[PDB]
């Protein structure tokens, strides 16, 4: 399957750290280039909650990819559609609701 | 990392650079070991 | 010689980031292991001999 | 015996991280496959709730198998058996209850 | 001496932690072994609460056998009497109580 | 692009830690040089919070940037312009608002 | 001077972690030997509470031995009479109020 | 500038830890010497809370010192003017004041 | 652990390591070092 | 840490020690490397 459905409700954690190249010189000067060619790749700490029936959906889903292979994903940050992977979604059961923790990586491919 | 197991490991990689840095030193200028 | 001058910098700043993909550590200047044998090793190969014989 | 027939609390966590490989060298293309054939076979945090009087069964059952001999379960999570091991099961023995703190690997031979 | 006398209050960890020999082969295959030959020792997080008169008597106690030497104890687990040894046993002074925390190992000897 | 024209929250911190050249072998007699010509650059850890709309806004100056190409800006700690360098500004993205937690670092060239 | 004479807080801790002697390849036969002579030495984590004016007496006391040269003190809770050293013994100077943390390891010659 | 006017609210840390030389010897014995020939020198945890007008005077004083060269100051605690250096001072801005957290380290240079 | 201490104890390691394999390679097989 | 850098730093390290022992065995007594 191509694309995620499900919906991240408390407010992700969405970190850039760019890579750069950094040569510090002597008395406070420096010199610094974008190291790569494509920006950067960003990624998002995305957690769901879902009812118990509908776990077993979500975790064949995230299974499928199984670490390698992404999917489309619009972020509820800059809704523009990407491409991601996921590779641990940790998953905490309770009496009637699931709460998935995962995190998602964007990637070129 | 609980230092008894680390030191055989340095103790192992050191013997593996020593043994690597010997095998260098055969060759063309090097030092012969 | 002595970790007398690896906390004269204190190291702390890099070893809290153990380094980086981008960077590397343990750089190991050549300064005195380059000049061991001599300066005029530095600059010339050290023409070889062949060793010396008892039946001569 | 081979099958743990005991119930567990609310709170479980699953987690899965699959084993992929991965080739990616800085911050430039990178490559993806699934590794092996069975992917992610997953780990259950199991915690337990047991008089005292059935704790001696708990761990006489745990202590048995000892780390090694896989035994049958069915998490209440996906409702399907599989094969598990247990390797630390900690426990807290208070006054009237015990609490039983099992790590469930899931294994395939 | 022998035999300890005093008891536990609060509810105390017994770790159990086999040992095992493992190897993981390839595509989701492993193999298992116990290592060793007599099960597993098993461990308790001891704590006792003791008037400050009695403190002395405890420390002279778990102060004889030092480390090394080992005494019997019938845990409030599974109330089979064990030899243990205690290495730690650290102890917090109060107005009229001491609290004694310590670690007892089972040992075969 | 050249000028962060944002407003940070109350709660920023300033760190400085200047460069020195330091010899002291033991605890006996010590020297201290002032090392280089630009000591301190100091360190800023900035936070903002600005609705969602304007963090698309935010992202991409922060984005274009990318780790080099220092911007202007003029912290409300001293009130002087000064160049900065940004790194990391992680973001989490509330229901209404989106917080950005990065680290300005000043610079000279 | 040669015996610490001030009065210490009510919770204070007492360790002890004897040295002894230990054989036990992975886990297997285990033994075990007193090693030294002097086995447990103890160590006191004192606290105590003294008004403004007597923390120069009390730091007087505890910097005039420095480290080495240990005293004469009765600890609270064996009341035997010992010979101890301190080697930190940190200071906070409240408003009307100081507080000195100090570690007591007994010592032999 | 030489002397150091501002004052420090909290209750700070005036930590000693003078150095020891000391070797241990077999069944308990050991042998102590005070390593160096000059006293312990004490560091103190200082912190000032500021307004925000007079925040950009005390960054003045500090940074024109720079890590090294040495201040007087009489500290609240034994009211003896030391010379002391400061290496860090961090500081976090606020609405109205400026809280600065620094470590004074007494030198005898 | 602090890197400047660490750093001196894996360069004596090294040191040790890096002995006992030349010892070692002036055994039979070996590489007479 | 993290160990694969720690690991790499570490035959380095491990490389520059068997070099200066090498170096150092050359001396008078020595081995001779």
């Amino acid at each position: 399957m191509k694309t995620f459905r499900w919906k991240v409700k408390p407010g992700m954690d969405v970190a850039s750290v760019p890579s750069v190249r950094k040569v510090r010189f002597g008395d406070g000067y420096s010199q610094r280039a974008p190291a790569g060619l494509n920006a950067n790749l960003k990624t998002y700490s995305v957690t769901l909650s879902v009812p118990r029936e509908e776990a077993t959906v979500l975790e064949s889903f995230l299974e499928e990819h199984g670490g390698w292979k992404s999917f489309l994903w619009t972020p509820p940050y800059e809704w523009r559609q990407i491409k991601v992977t996921c590779a641990k979604w940790s998953s905490r059961v309770s009496m009637l609701r699931v709460e998935f923790s995962a995190e998602f990586e964007q990637v070129v491919n | 990392q609980i230092g008894p197991a680390a030191l055989k490991a340095v103790y192992d990689m050191a013997r593996k650079g020593a043994r690597d840095e010997i095998q260098t030193q055969m060759r063309d200028g090097g030092l012969f070991s | 010689a002595g970790s007398f001058f690896t906390a004269g910098a204190t190291l702390a700043a890099w070893g809290a980031a153990i380094g980086a993909g981008g960077m590397t550590g343990i750089l190991f200047s050549l300064g005195a292991s380059m000049v061991l044998g001599g300066v005029a090793q530095m600059l010339a190969p050290k023409a070889r001999t062949p060793r010396i014989q008892t039946t001569d």
